[PDB]
RNA sequence: GAAGGUGCGCCGGCUAGGGUGAAGGAUUUACUCCGUAAGCUCUGGCUGGUCGAAGAUACCAGGCCGCUGCGACUGUUUAU
RNA sequence: AGUUGGUGGGGUAAAGGCCUACCAAGGCGACGAUCCGUAACUGGUCUGAGAGGAUGAUCAGUCACACUGGAACUGAGACAC
RNA sequence: AAGCGCGCGUAGGUGGUUCAGCAAGUUGGAUGUGAAAUCCCCGGGCUCAACCUGGGAACUGCAUCCAAAACUACUGAGCUAGAGUACGGUAGAGGGUGGUGGAAUUUCCUGUGUAGCGGUGAAAUGCGUAGAUAUAGGAAGGAACACCAGUGGCGAAGGCGACCACCUGGACUGAUACUGACACUGAGGUGCGAAAGCGUGGGGAGCAAACAGGAUUAGAUACCCUGGUAGUCCACGCCGUAAACGAUGUCGACUAGCCGUUGGGAUCCUUGAGAUCUUAGUGGCGCAGCUAACGCGAUAAGUCGACCGCCUGGGGAGUACGGC
RNA sequence: UUACCACGGAGUGAUUCAUGACUGGGGUGAAGUCGUAACAAGGUAGCCGUAGGGGAACCUGCGGCUGGAUC
């Protein structure tokens, strides 16, 4: 309703508790772009956009040993409290093993790349 | 829903923005205003009808919300609507 | 809890009142004894504790415990009172420092002499 | 009028408005309307000076406050 | 109700209701005005992993005060320990 | 210990999706400033240390300028997923105003008829020979609507049960048509809000605080019995509280299933008559998950997001004082 | 001599502190009197709001709830 992005993570998180294979939900620039980071990071197998006037976003999910690959996904920059960090202040999820997706001005992209690119932005969510 | 289908069909065409238009705010506000004014006669005779007054208040709040949205969109269209309907008392 | 609810009204911190109000942020005060008496402790204990009512230099009237065995204090005796209450004595919240001004230290004390104002022999 | 306080006479300088009102104009229809300079008349405002012990100067013209009993109140009554 | 603006004038080393004459009815306030209690402020100090909490000795910067109230004089500079 | 009794709604907070612009937020850099001392890092001098001191770091801030346009804010233009309107229909104790009906109670009148009736654990107060109770016929009056009746229905909640007529709100349901974010929440504020209670006027059958009498009891200001006033009923005002409870704020999204039930819709069955999906409610189990446990478990107390209200040991005390 | 103005004076309020015959509740007590109200179906289920009554816990009526036993 008032946070379509957090709807994406919770839809993903609920499915992995229920051992579902694919999920469907309306798409957007942020939803598709965050799916880009997740797929290139290996947390999701693949994502497609059903290009119609009302587009969906479909994610097929990954399980390694039955346990879902994404152990935990947590929203950070909620609409009630938008969170902005500098390059030095960007979070490190689980000591660098995880990824904290940060929407910088060079597109949506991970915290590891943001430090390399030397740009901060809005810390959207943390993954592990 | 105290307005008959004839009265509803009467006021929709005088306030429609185009043919087949029944959802434009002018139609909505005119639809609510005619129902609001009609119910005034009932509440005069029935002063203890607190349960039907909840619906009347909702129609009043709905009309206010529509007029505030029409305020943001086109102030000239808003001005003609209340002048024709005699609102903003 | 809501971050908006906190913005309007910040979290409030209670300030606990001191358990020694008559001492008034001082380590000790000087007072005179107005009444020397003995009182009975609560349910578990049963004894005759020596407590004296002290009129402090700031006008406060309080009762403080007299520690040790035997005391030489009577009416109109200048004493120094320190903080710390007595749990089995109702209404007693101060201790009388032995070995200062009129209240002499306990006689024949050998262990823990400094706490009771006892000379070294 | 709780209580309590300030000003107040007289003579100048400046100044704001009522009313009435020949003219003139209008309806130059008539016991008509608008309006009118001066003159009379009423109400103010801002300043300055001045006399006395005293300016609401005489006559005229509330004393006031606090607690409490009774009757709610205006009224009526033992003409004497 | 000089209260908040405007206009003329005065006044200051200097702008300004700083003051005054006149005109208008303005100005501040739940984003806490006004009032009450407390209090010199800061760099800093203590504690805390940090975020924070408590505090404003020594030293340093600013401020205010000089037995109480007020006032000016001189002087570049004071309303002057 | 803590969800306001419940709605609506002001300020505020937050807001679906697409394109373009801008650059306040946001990001990077530069410049000025952020006094010195202190904190910190590397050294130096007191025999070491405390101490002093060199340089650096920092002062997480502010101001200006330059770059960037993912997100927020703004601007402009759109879209239909939210929200809403137009149409047909369905169910309902939803509300208001008037009539009408049946059963029953009570009171009164009349007939029959004669020693009890009523009550209790048993009694007694009480009623009855002035003819009670019972029975039959008639009349008046008030209140509530048996069966239907159902973890059934409607309502924001409090609540709403006889029937009919009139006035009127909402919900559910199907497709098409239309507006195009018009939304959510909501401090103040405002409206409704059981029962009791209060005011004015009516009404008063049953019931029944108070009250009276009879029992019981050591006592019985009660439980039980006999009466019985306010009240309960109506209209217009006031009150504004309940264990006002699901002890669970509202709104939106997601997450195995199984068995009932109410109002619809679609398809097989067109079946005569069942079955399968779907929706809005209403219940019982239950995987996962949560929980201190009890338990919740698509009507979440699970995974989230927006907003609001509230809690900070027990008593004192939701009391005193002041305000409304 | 006028204007400004300190001290001082007058009246009338507000607020705060301390006391005050008497009076109300609250807490703590080594335990005294009267009952036994709640906890079991606590021996009349309890509790919530309200009203009336009573030495007292309490009782009674009206509505509500289960945070009630048996079934
Ligand atoms: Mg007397
Ligand atoms: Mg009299
Ligand atoms: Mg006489």
């Amino acid at each position: 309703m008032q946070d379509p992005l957090a709807d994406m993570l919770t839809r993903i998180r609920n499915a992995q508790m229920a051992e579902k294979t694919v999920v469907s939900m309306p798409s957007s620039k942020l939803k598709a772009a965050v799916a880009k980071v997740l797929k290139d990071e290996g947390y999701i197998a693949d994502f497609q956009i059903s290009s119609e006037v009302k587009p969906q976003l479909s994610i097929e999910l990954k399980y390694f040993e039955g346990k879902p690959v994404i152990e935990e996904v947590k929203r950070i920059s909620r609409p009630g409290l938008r969170q902005y960090k500098s390059v030095e202040q960007l979070p490190k999820v689980r000591g660098g093993l995880g990824v904290s997706i940060v929407s910088t001005n060079k597109g949506v992209m991970t915290d590891r790349a943001a430090r390399a690119a030397g740009v901060g932005g809005e810390v959207l969510c943390t993954v592990f | 829903m105290a307005l008959s289908v004839e009265e509803k069909a009467q006021i929709v065409n005088e306030y429609k923005q185009a043919e087949g238009d029944t959802g434009s705010p002018e139609v909505q506000v005119a639809l609510l205003s005619a129902n609001i004014n009609k119910l005034q006669d009932h509440f005069k005779a029935n002063g203890k009808d607190h349960h039907s007054r909840r619906g009347l208040i909702r129609m009043v709040n709905q009309r206010r919300k529509l007029l505030d949205y029409l305020k943001g969109k086109d102030v000239s269209r808003y001005t003609a609507l209340i002048g024709r309907l005699g609102l903003r008392r | 809890a809501t971050i908006n609810q906190l913005v309007r009204k910040p979290r409030k911190r209670m300030v606990d009142k001191s358990d020694v109000p008559a001492l008034q942020n001082c380590p000790q005060r000087r007072g005179v004894c107005t009444r020397v008496y003995t009182t009975t402790p609560k349910k578990p204990n049963s004894a005759l504790r020596k407590v004296c009512r002290v009129r402090l230099t700031n006008g406060f009237e309080v009762s403080s415990y007299i520690g040790g065995e035997g005391h030489n204090l009577q009416e109109h005796s200048v004493v120094l009172i320190r903080g710390g209450r007595v749990k089995d004595l109702p209404g007693v919240r101060y201790h009388t420092v032995r070995g200062s001004l009129d209240t002499s230290g306990v006689k024949d004390r050998k262990q823990g002499r400094s706490k009771y104002g006892a000379k070294r022999p």
